[PDB]
């Protein structure tokens, strides 16, 4: 008859690929979920069906027993014996660990159970409940800790493969420090293990005010009496409309990033996000 | 949807692991290092392209039903097997400012393939 | 105490 | 020298074009959304701009004003003086309408407007609030009335050229109890009763006393109805995965979950349909209105 | 999201219209009698990859720097332009049971194409 690869949520064979093809023929294999049509009807009665129904009616479920089944890490039957291969993380070989996703896990199989379902790109990252500050971490052998924009800890192999060029391979550290190469910053950033910031383009000078500071890319410098330096930011971005309300360094609360870009931009000075939500003393 | 296992020869999605080194985003991506992005590959024939299950099915069907009788600018545009569902992936990089940003890039990888 | 290098967006 | 297609809700320019093009030569067209960028690299940064960014920065919109611009069928100014194209279909010629889509609409202009906003298809099917049954509804022209599964009635057309076949077995059995020359023959007469007369079985219409007296192809199951004293074949295997709740039994006995309502019927080789949704007890009146 | 308003050769949504009439689906679809289904045609050059304001960019782009730098395999596979977001439309036709049913063919009319 006919041969399919999937039975729908609601039954009905779907995903046909071998027509004119007896059952025990299409049923021999160990790859499960493979179901069966018993009738030949190549005409668009077939097309029809995908509409009228989840699909092909009178589907036939090859195995109702993990008989000759096959599936990368194992089978378990259960319910209306609808044997579904699931998750055989295989345990043995300690910890209550963190996740490369940022989420915490009570332990590793914990995770291996998850890496099974969706993300196989799901890593580990390091042992122990996940952290929001480089406070901790041995980082597997050789992998500097660092911190996200949300201020969170991650471990990594700093890439040390890339030093020197160039007209202006040559840029200014938000920490002062003239860096020689775009990737070079990346390096000292990583070594420092925290966002430093491209203060702006070119070699650094001591100036005392934004005017003085050039700026291409059409960014617009802004200053910060904090350390006393300039900063070549980008204000050409708008929003008037996800979201979030935050409270900032100067002693004020706002709306989105969007909210106070031109806060600083349109006005003067650079600002930093004190914290999310509001903050106040009544 | 699909699983490109066995001697399959249709629009199945073959697993594939991409190294940022191997392409050179090594440097502007922090981790994750590499990862699987896979893709779509296989012949896109007849009584099967509308059977795909994929989003692109019914339409694809209502199309071929044309070139079947070599009609307009159609007899010579083959249904090629493509992606029809892609979940996003969260990573880590230097935004244009060289700061450190964790975001989830949408449809960075392929859930299902389909005929078209 | 600590710090908080400015940002891009969210 | 960098020309773009669409202007992000965020502002960043997006969707490319050609390059080494000036503002004016790029913005020489009447298109609304077209925008341009003075800066340029030649790759990556661009692309990169997809990652971190919505699009590209410093995105000067070709046309900041409904001026010298143009659309298919008008231009108006968004709050922020934002030039956008809008609907305009001439009006001034009737009462609220039930669109083909089978949704009641405020008026013709309301839908014509929503016509070019989305579904270039969609068009008035008959005047009034999408109504419940062909009772008191006026179809246009040759367009006759009908009903669906649910009931909400429609105005459509029925083809009359129904060429009859030559073969002793291309016939069908009316759920009503008549044998029909073919599909188109059934189809056709379905249209004219303005209601679904379901398919009973493939045979010429025969009056069995019972199911075993019915063959039953495509591998469906017969189910008798003592209301009309004729059986018919419905398929099963239709599997209720996930959940569903409503539905009230037609055998004077409350039911729960529709799909299920079938189960019993199939499992019991006897018919079952649907009264007032949810759950019931009493009666209302014998007979029905009809369908499978 | 990219209507082929002309002068164009790169992947656009060439929207156009089918009639169940010339198709013969005519015979089991009460109404309508054909609907505007859009297709797409257009080349797929590299500039226009990262670019493409659609989903398949990232992936398409990431696949690029393979057949890009003449990397082994893909070659054979040509990158196409296809429909990337489609919408559904309501339908009204007979079933096998030969009853009249109002449905919405989920996912039926294409309205955002994209390169791959």
């Amino acid at each position: 008859g006919n041969c399919w690869l999937r039975q729908a949520k609601n039954g009905r064979c779907q995903v046909l690929y071998k027509t004119e093809l007896s059952k025990e023929e299409c049923c021999s294999t160990g790859r499960l979920s493979t179901s069966w049509t018993e009738e030949d009807v190549n005409d668009n009665t077939l097309f029809k069906w995908m509409i009228f129904n989840g699909g092909a009616p009178n589907c036939i479920p090859c195995k109702e027993t993990c008989e000759n089944v096959d599936c990368g890490p194992k089978c378990r039957m259960n319910k209306k014996n609808k044997p579904r291969c699931v998750c055989a993380p295989d345990c043995s070989n300690k910890g209550p660990v963190c996740g490369l996703d940022g989420k915490t896990y009570r332990n590793e199989c914990a995770l291996l159970k998850a890496r099974c379902k969706e993300q196989p790109e799901l890593e580990v990252q390091y042992q122990g409940r996940c952290k929001k500050t480089c406070r901790d971490v041995f980082c597997p052998g050789s992998s500097t800790c660092v911190v996200d924009q949300t201020n969170n800890a991650y471990c990594v192999t700093c890439n040390r493969i890339c030093p020197e060029p160039s007209s202006e391979q040559y840029l200014c550290g938000n920490d002062g420090v003239t860096y020689s190469s775009a990737c070079h910053l990346r390096k000292a950033t990583c070594l420092l293990g925290r966002s430093i910031g491209l203060a702006y383009e070119g070699k650094c000078i001591k100036a005392k005010s934004c005017e003085d500071i050039q700026c291409t890319g059409g960014k617009k410098c802004l200053w910060d009496f904090k350390v006393g330096r300039g900063r070549c930011s980008l204000c050409d971005e708008l929003c008037p409309d996800s979201d979030e309300p935050v409270c900032a360094s100067d002693n004020a609360t706002y709306a989105s990033e969007c909210a106070m870009k031109e806060a600083a931009c349109s006005s003067g000075v650079l600002l930093e996000v004190k914290h999310s939500g509001s903050c106040n003393s009544i | 949807g699909l699983e490109c296992d066995g001697k399959v020869n249709i629009c199945c999605k073959k697993q594939f692991f991409v190294s940022f080194k191997d392409i050179g985003w090594n440097d502007w991506i922090i981790a994750p290092s590499g990862y699987h992005a896979n893709y779509c590959e296989g012949e896109c024939p007849s009584h099967i392209a509308g059977t795909s299950g994929s989003s692109l099915s019914f339409h694809s069907t209502v199309i071929n039903h044309y070139r079947m009788r070599g009609h307009s600018p159609f007899a010579n545009l083959k249904s090629c097997c493509v992606p029809t569902k892609l979940r996003p992936m969260s990573m880590l990089y230097y935004d244009d400012g060289q700061n450190i940003i964790k975001k989830d890039i949408q449809n960075m990888i392929v859930e299902e393939c389909g005929c078209s | 105490a600590a710090a908080a290098a400015a940002a891009a967006a969210a």
